[PDB]
Parts: C-alpha cells; structure tokens; sequence
C-alpha cells in the first residue's frame, strides 16, 4: 500500500511532509512543492552515501539502518536498508 | 597541532558552554530501547600424535580460555616414533587437529601455561628437566632446557606451574624426590631458589600433587605419594613441611584448594584424591579429613573444584565415567555422573577458567570435552551460605 | 500428664504411650516399604 | 571539572571515559587506541563538515547538536559545540 502508509506515518505527529522515494534520490513525489521535496531529498541521499561510507570504513560489512538528525530548528529522519530512504521535515520538538 | 596547547585550553575557561552541551546530550541520551545436564560438548584426538600416549595433564591459558595444553608420555608403539609430545588444543573453532605442536625428546607428562608470557609453553618431563617451548618460534624442539644438575631436578617432575604478579613471576616446579624450586620465566640456566622437601629429620617426601592456595603463594599444600598430604611455605623460616596429615592409605593421585572467591572464605578447605577412591573435602585447619566420600570398586585419579561454584568439583575415575559432586546438593551421591564410551581409564581433568566446561583425560589419547548444564553450573547467592552451613553440620 | 503423681495417671501415660507407639510402627511401616522398593540396586552408599 | 564529566560519561553503557575530538581532526583526550580513534576522528569531522554544509544550504540559522549513528554492532553519539566535538561509542540496547 501506499497512501496508508503516507497517512500513517504523517499523522502520527502532524509531520510537516513525508513521500517515499524507493529509488537513490531524486524523488519525483511532493508533499508540499517540487523542488524542496526533490532536491533536498538529493542532497540526503548524498550525505547518507557518505554516511555509509563512513561506517564502512571502521569495518566494512557495518551499514546504517538508521539515521536522525535534531537541531536546533528542524528534524530530520532517514533509515535506509537498501534503497528505502526515508524523508521527515519536523520541528526540534 | 601537538599535545601540548590542548591542554592550556582546556585548562582555559571557555568551556561552560561545552560542559551545558555535553551534560544536555548526555541527559538525552540516557534513554536506550530496543529496535525489534552433563552433555559431551567436543572432542580432541590426534592420531599422529596420540597413537595410545594416554593423557598426563591439562591446563587452560588465563590470558587466552579457549586455549589447552595436553600431555602425552607414555611411548610403546613405536621406539622411533616421538616420545613426548605436547598438543595444545584451542576452543574457539572446531578442528580435527591441535593448532599447534610440540616435542621433546623425554616423555612430556607434566605440562602448564605461561602467565606472564602469552606465547609461552613450559612443561616437565620424565627425566625431571623443566621443558620451554616458545610459540612464537617454528620448531618443535623446546627452546629453553634446564640442566640435569642436582641444583635442578633430576628425578620425574609433576607439579609444574608460574605464579605471582605480572611483575613478580616464580616457576615453582617440585619432582617426585621432594625438591621444590622456582626459576625466573626468562631465565632457566640456573635454579635462582631452590630446597628439597623433608619433614622430621631423616623422612624425605614422594612428593606427586601439589596445589597452591587462591592468592596466597607463600604457603601451600603437597600431595604424597605415600598418602599423606602436607601443607609446605614456599618461603619463609619455616619453608618446608608444616603438618602431618593421616590422609589414606592410598597415594594420592591429585590435590586442590578451594577455587572460589566472592562470599565467606573457604580456601583454607582443598580436596585431595588417594588411590582407593576417598575424596576428603577438608580443611587445612583441621587434621581430620571431614568427608570421605566411598563407593565403586575403582579409584579416582583428579579431584578439581569449581572456579566459580564453592561445592561443585569434578572427578575421575578408571571405568570411564565422570561425577560431579555439589555438596549443597548432596554429600551421599555424585549430584551428575556419566560414562564416556569404550570403558577407558581417564587420567586428569581441568576445569575451565570460566567454570562453564569441563575436560577431561583419557587412555587413549582422545580428549572429551565435557559442557555442563546451566542450573548445576552456576552457582548462587544463597549457595555459598548453604555450603557453610553443610560444613557447619559436621 | 505432668506432676502428676497418681500411678493411675502413669498407667493412662502408658496407654498414650502405646498410642504413640502405635503412630511410631506406622512412621516404621512407611519408612521400610520405602526401603525396600528402593533397594535391590547394589550396595554401594545410597543404594544400601 | 574534567574528572566529574570523565566519571559521569563512564557510567553510560558501552562508554570509557569521555573522548573529545578538535577540529583538526585528532582527539583532544585519549581514551582508546591512537590511530583508529584519529582516522576515524577525521572522517566524522568531515563528514558533519558536509552535514553543517548540508544544512546550511536550505537552513542558514541552524546549529548541529544531535546525530545518531547507530549500526546492527553499536551507536555512535557525535555532538560538537563549536569545536569540542563530543563522541561516545555505546550499545544500541
């Protein structure tokens, strides 16, 4: 299924914007905008290589499933297994 | 850049700010969720190596648990074939051969790991020469050899072993003659304090166990081979025989003290084995053996408690089966007791560092690995307490 | 019975006592049928 | 004091002390073996480098606390303050 997991998975906090991108970035689904859905989503599929990268240089059979970032303006979530990159805009609370 | 300006600024005072970030992260960081018996446990037998050549002794390495040391003596196949071999056998992958191999000209039958060297073997042969072999080296002969000087032992050596601090080592080694010496584990060339064991004036010692006591190292108890135990300083002024103890009417075949530490003492008790099966659960302190254990036909040849259960120990016997005895449980029969197949004449166990396996030796040469169940493993708070009073009853 | 010093009062002792005795043959009975369906092993500790 | 925030760190799971990580890539403290913890030490202060650069693309007024880089073997707390970056190695569980 696809739109009750989106529900789901928004309305467990009133997130700001959720979509699901199975394939390594450049997402073509929107929750508020095009560009700011899409190349930001980019951007973190870039970190997150680097990422698993960085965790395969300590030992390389390591991989990150999961990954948030709290600062002090937004919230960002991600847990990629092998092509699921997960997407949440969210306040720091 | 270099680590001398890191510490003026951390001696420098800016660092409130940090000490509020770290306290903060590390507050909400407190918080971590999930995301989502006695059974014959393995084996060990060479055949190159262990063609009859029944089992002396064993040993696990403190440094590294997985690992053992055999010994095997006897040479009567084959006069060409190697007379004494050690074989070290290691737990953490299952091979069909020991990982590593040694020789020695004499017949090997008494053998120990190295503490203060982690690559080191020493072992004592029949011909009572104190026997090095250096793991890091690839060959098979032992590196360092003690002279057959009378300053050295000359005659069969048992009780072989390395204590002390990491910084303070001494090879105490006695021979069936009754001398005790120590050498350094560096250096073996000459024997740096040596004493032979005599009791009232004119009576030398067969000396065959010996067992020193949890921590203590000036002072300890040796088994006899005419079946009587004494307790023996290692140095002092009265470095020798210290008490007569009636024993049985058997020699003693093996010797331990308490291997326990956590609650109440217990390590002025140990457990001695004769040669007509009597195990005495008993104490140093008292001169009468408080327990003597008597069943079977046969008789044991090792007796080793528990390095972590206070009642639980193992012991051997010449038919081929294995008892253990937790005395909390009960005094009267062995609480678990199995027969290895083929009836054969076991000769040694040693139970691991860990006290969660046993080993066992054997006729043959084929080394049993034995895994014990987890309720008769492991013992408990109250265990201790019920050990005491067991002991209190008589 | 106590203090009591009636020989009257000892021979009712007594018939307590046979009573007793008669619970303690019982406490026998039941502890050497335990016996024997527990024996015939051999005669080693426990077993004898 | 240093020893207070050493022992207090200590006391979380899977922790030795406390390790702090200057922007020059090597660990201002030593807790554990020299080299891995230095390489490794480089590669997380390049890799939040990117992240702050990440972040600053799209959120120019944001400040990095919070990562949680965990793997199926352990998780890995990287916080830095302005320099001090702070790391602790500890068990998912």
């Amino acid at each position: 299924e696809v739109e009750e997991t989106l529900k789901r998975l928004q309305s467990q906090k009133g997130v700001q914007g959720i979509i699901v991108v199975n394939t390594e970035g450049i997402p073509i689904k929107s929750t508020m905008d095009n560009p700011t859905t899409t190349q930001y989503a980019s951007l973190m599929h870039s970190f997150i290589l680097k990422a698993r990268s960085t965790v395969r240089d300590i030992d390389p059979q390591n991989d990150l499933t999961f990954l948030r970032i709290r600062s002090k303006k937004n919230e960002i979530m991600v847990a990629p297994d092998k092509d699921y990159f997960l997407i949440v805009i969210q306040n720091p609370t | 850049l270099t680590e001398e300006e890191k510490q003026q600024i951390l001696h420098s005072e800016e660092f409130l700010s940090f000490f509020d970030h770290s306290t903060r992260i590390v507050e909400r960081a407190l918080s971590e969720q999930i995301n989502i018996k006695l059974s014959l446990n393995r084996q060990f037998f060479d055949e190159r190596w262990s063609k009859h050549r029944v089992v002396s002794c064993l040993d696990w390495s403190s440094q590294y648990p997985e690992l053992l040391v055999a010994s095997y003596n006897n040479n009567e196949d084959a006069p060409h074939e190697p007379d004494g071999v050690a074989l070290v056998w290691n737990m953490k992958y299952k091979k069909t051969t020991p990982e590593y191999v040694f020789h020695c000209q004499s017949a090997v039958m008494s053998a120990t790991f190295a503490k203060f060297h982690p690559n080191l073997v020493v072992g004592g042969t029949y011909s009572g020469q104190i026997v090095l072999w250096d793991n890091r080296s690839n060959k098979r002969t032992p590196v360092q050899r003690t002279p057959l000087s009378a300053a050295a032992h000359t005659h069969p050596v048992y009780c072989v072993n390395v204590v002390g601090t990491q910084n303070a080592h001494n090879l105490i080694s006695i021979s069936t003659d009754g001398k005790i010496c120590s050498w350094s584990l560096d250096m073996l060339s000459h024997p740096q304090d040596s004493m032979e064991l005599v009791h009232k004036q004119s009576k030398a010692v067969a000396v065959t166990s010996m067992s020193f006591p949890v921590g203590d190292v000036n002072n300890f108890v040796v088994g006899s081979e005419e079946g009587s135990v004494y307790t023996a300083c290692r140095h002092g002024s009265k470095a020798g025989i210290s008490e007569m103890f009636e024993g049985h009417q058997g020699p003693i075949t093996g010797i331990h003290c308490h291997a326990a530490v956590g609650a109440v003492d217990f390590s002025h008790l140990f457990v001695t084995s004769s040669f007509d099966w009597t195990v005495k659960l008993w104490t140093t302190k008292n001169n009468k053996p408080l327990y003597s254990f008597e069943d079977n036909a046969d008789y044991v040849y090792d007796v080793m408690w528990s390095p972590t259960h206070p009642a639980l120990f193992a012991c051997v016997d010449g038919m081929g089966r294995l008892d253990l005895w937790n005395l909390n449980n009960d005094t009267e029969v062995p609480t678990a007791s199995i027969s290895v197949e083929g009836n054969p004449a076991l000769n040694r166990v040693r139970w691991t560092h860990s006290g969660r396996e046993i080993a066992v030796g054997d006729s043959e040469g084929q080394i049993v690995i034995y895994d014990v169940g987890e309720q008769i493993a492991v013992p408990r708070n109250d265990e201790w307490a019920r050990f005491g009073r067991t002991l209190a009853e008589i | 019975d106590g203090l009591d010093v009636s020989k009257e009062g000892t021979e009712a002792w007594e018939a307590a006592m046979k009573r007793y005795d008669e619970r303690i043959d019982r406490v026998e009975t039941r502890i050497t049928a335990r016996l024997r369906d527990q024996l015939g092993t051999a005669k080693n500790a426990n077993e004898m």
